[PDB]
C-alpha cells in the first residue's frame, strides 16, 4: 500500500492546533469573560472593536425646516442653524454595546450667529431610547458660543440640566431630538456643524474626559473641508485571549488569521509565561521563538482604528480592524513514548475540517509527507458536523527471537 | 533516585481524592506503562519496566505444572466517556475487534461491545481520551499463564 | 412615568429586580421650593409591573 485510498483528510503531527476560533460560540470562548460594556462585537464575520462614536455631518441630520447656513470654516461648508421654534435637528443610532450613562457624551461642534456677540435660542434635547424619553435644557436663553466642540450632555451653558446619567443598552434603537424651545433674538442660528453622540472611554482609557481617546480638532483649513475626528471607533483594542494549555513543554509557536487590514498598531503577542510577550507586527501570519520550552501559551491582540479620507467627517479612523478566523500552532510532541519499544502517535482533525465533516470514515494511516508509513481499516463511522477525531496510533519494534 | 519517569509531561487532571495506588497506575499509563512500589529499605520506586533478568530460567525439566490461558471474557471495543459536568462526550473506539468479531460471526455491521462511564471532574478532552484507552487496556486479552517450579 | 422617563431631571430608576415577596417601600418627595400653582398635584400613584 503506496497511499491511503480515496484520502479525505491529513493533518500534522508536527505541529497541533492549540487554539482556534472562526465562529460566535468559538470567539465567546476564548475572549473569555468581556464585560457587556465592552466595545467589541463578536459576529458570524468575526470579531471587531464596536462602533463607540457617531459622528453625523450636520447636512446629513434629520431636518425640520431650520435655517441653513454656510461658512468655509464649517465642516462640509455647511451647518443648520436652530432658529425657529420647534425646528428639530433630529439624529438616530443603535449601539453595538452597552454603553454606561456616566461616561455617556454628546459632543456638538456649534456656533452663535456666525460668530457673533449676540445669544442664539435656548435649546432642550431629548433622547429616545425605544420609547423611554429623557430630557433636559443645556443650553440657556442668554448665551452665545464661539466655534467649537462643547459636550452638550455632561455639562451646560446657561442651562438649568443635564443628561440623566442613564446607561444605553446593547441593540437600542436610540434618537436624539434637538430643538430651540424659544425664539432667538434675531434670525440668526444657532449654527451645528457635526453632532458626535459617544462613548467617552475613560472605562477604557486612564483620562477623565473624551479628549483622550478622541480627536477633537477645531480647523478644516476655512476652505469647505472636513474635520479630522471624532473618529467613529476606539484607538485601541489591546485583547487578552484565554491560556492556550499544553501537556507538553511549547518551545516555539505559529499563528495565522483572516483580517479586513493589518496597519497601524496592529499586532499578535504571544508568551510562554505569561510575561515575556514577542510581538509579531503588522501580518496576518507570524512565528516565534520562545526563550526556553514551556507548557502553556497566553496570547494578546491589538485591534485599531484605520483610514484616512478627503470627502467626508470624521477623517480619520472611519473603519476598524477585523479579524474573521484565529489559529495557533505549536511545536510539540505528537509521537510519544508509551512503553518498552512502543510510541503512541496523537495526530488530531480540527471539528469542522472539510472534506472530511459529513463523510464516512474507513481507514487512517500513519505518514510523512507523501509517503505512507502505515494503514489500517476502521469500523465505518460518520464524522458528524461538529466533532474533534484523534489517533491513539501504536507503533511496535520487537524481534521474532 | 528511585524515580525514572519515562515520559514526564504535566497532569491535566486533579488527582485530588484518588487512591493513591490508583493515581501512580495512571501515571505509569500516561508514562511509559512503568514499574512501581515499595522497595528493600521502604523506599518507594517508579521506574522503567522489565530491567532485570533471572539466569536460572525454568528449562523444559524445570517446569511441573503449567496452566497458561489467554483471557478475553472482560474485553470490550469501545468506551463512551461523559466529561465536563458530563457536558461533553468522548468515544474511544477499538476499530479492529470490531471487524474481527463481524467477519467472525458474519454480522451485517462492525461487532460493537460498549461500556458508558463518565467523568465529571475531567475537563481537558485529552485526559477522558486516556480514561477510555485505560479502560480498554486493562480490559484486552492477555496471556496471564501460571508456571510452577522449585528455586 | 417617573421610573425610566425623565422631564429636566437629575436621575432615573437603575433597573434593578424587584425580589418576591420583599418589604417594598415607595417614597416621592418635594426637594426645592414650587414657582406658584400649588406644586404638583399627585392625583393616582400606581408603581406596577410593565409587563
Amino acid at each position: 500500500d503506496t497511499t491511503l485510498g480515496n484520502e479525505l483528510a491529513n493533518t500534522s503531527l508536527e505541529e497541533i492546533l492549540i487554539q482556534s476560533a472562526s465562529s460566535v460560540s468559538a470567539w465567546n470562548t476564548i475572549l473569555g469573560t468581556l464585560a457587556s460594556t465592552y466595545p467589541l462585537v463578536v459576529s458570524s464575520s468575526g470579531i471587531r472593536p464596536a462602533q463607540t462614536a457617531w459622528t453625523t455631518e450636520s447636512d446629513n441630520l434629520a431636518q425640520s425646516g431650520t435655517a441653513l447656513v454656510t461658512v468655509g470654516d464649517y465642516s462640509n461648508g455647511e451647518a443648520e442653524g436652530l432658529d425657529s421654534p420647534g425646528d428639530t435637528l433630529e439624529l438616530s443610532f443603535t449601539p453595538e454595546h452597552d454603553i454606561p450613562g456616566e461616561e455617556f457624551a454628546l459632543w456638538c461642534r456649534i456656533e452663535t450667529d456666525l460668530g457673533g456677540t449676540d445669544p442664539g435660542p435656548e435649546i432642550t434635547v431629548t433622547l429616545d431610547i425605544d420609547g423611554d424619553t429623557y430630557s433636559w435644557v443645556p443650553i440657556g436663553t442668554n448665551t452665545a458660543l464661539g466655534l467649537n466642540w462643547y459636550d452638550l450632555a455632561n455639562n451646560t451653558f446657561g442651562g438649568s440640566s443635564t443628561y440623566p446619567d442613564t446607561d444605553i443598552p446593547e441593540g437600542s434603537t436610540v434618537t436624539l431630538s434637538i430643538e430651540a424651545t424659544s425664539s432667538s433674538v434675531s434670525g440668526q442660528g444657532h449654527a451645528v456643524d457635526v453632532m458626535a453622540p459617544l462613548d467617552a472611554l475613560t472605562r477604557v482609557t486612564g483620562g477623565s474626559d473624551a479628549t483622550s481617546a478622541y480627536t477633537f480638532d477645531n480647523n478644516n483649513g476655512g476652505s469647505g473641508g472636513y474635520l479630522d475626528g471624532p473618529e467613529l471607533y476606539p484607538d485601541q483594542l489591546i485583547l487578552s485571549l484565554e491560556t492556550a494549555t499544553t501537556r507538553r513543554n511549547v518551545s516555539e509557536a505559529r499563528f495565522t488569521l483572516t483580517a479586513n487590514d493589518t496597519s497601524g498598531n496592529f499586532y499578535v503577542e504571544l508568551a510562554n509565561d505569561g510575561s515575556t510577550f514577542n510581538r509579531v507586527n503588522n501580518a496576518t501570519s507570524g512565528s516565534v521563538t520562545f526563550a526556553s520550552p514551556d507548557t502553556n501559551v497566553d496570547t494578546n491582540i491589538s485591534l485599531n482604528r484605520y483610514g484616512s479620507r478627503s470627502t467626508a467627517t470624521p477623517q480619520t479612523g472611519f473603519n476598524a480592524q477585523e479579524i474573521d478566523n484565529w489559529e495557533l500552532y505549536a511545536d510539540i510532541d505528537a509521537v510519544l513514548p508509551d512503553d518498552i519499544g512502543v510510541t503512541l502517535s496523537r495526530a488530531i482533525i480540527p471539528p469542522n475540517t472539510s472534506g472530511i465533516v459529513g463523510q464516512t470514515v474507513r481507514e487512517a494511516g500513519l505518514k510523512s509527507g507523501s509517503t505512507l508509513l502505515t494503514r489500517h481499516i476502521l469500523a465505518e463511522f460518520l464524522l458528524d458536523t461538529d466533532q474533534r477525531l484523534a489517533s491513539s496510533e501504536s507503533t511496535r519494534f520487537t524481534s521474532d527471537n | 533516585a528511585n524515580i525514572t519517569v519515562g515520559d514526564d509531561q504535566e497532569l491535566t487532571r486533579s488527582y485530588q481524592g484518588d487512591p493513591v495506588e490508583n493515581a501512580l497506575r495512571d501515571f505509569a499509563f500516561k508514562s511509559t506503562n512503568e514499574d512501581f512500589g515499595v522497595g528493600d529499605d521502604l523506599e518507594f520506586f517508579f521506574q522503567p519496566r522489565e530491567t532485570v533478568h533471572i539466569d536460572r530460567g525454568v528449562d523444559n525439566t524445570q517446569w511441573f505444572r503449567y496452566d497458561i490461558p489467554e483471557l478475553g471474557k472482560e474485553a470490550i471495543n469501545e468506551v463512551e466517556v461523559w466529561f465536563d459536568d458530563g457536558e461533553e462526550s468522548v468515544i474511544v473506539d477499538d476499530g479492529t475487534d470490531k471487524l474481527d468479531l463481524q467477519d467472525s460471526l458474519g454480522l451485517p455491521s462492525p461487532g460493537t461491545q460498549r461500556k458508558e462511564l463518565q467523568r465529571p471532574l475531567v475537563t481537558d478532552i485529552s485526559d477522558a481520551e486516556d480514561i477510555g484507552r485505560k479502560y480498554l487496556a486493562f480490559r484486552n486479552s492477555t496471556l496471564s499463564g501460571t508456571v510452577t517450579t522449585y528455586g
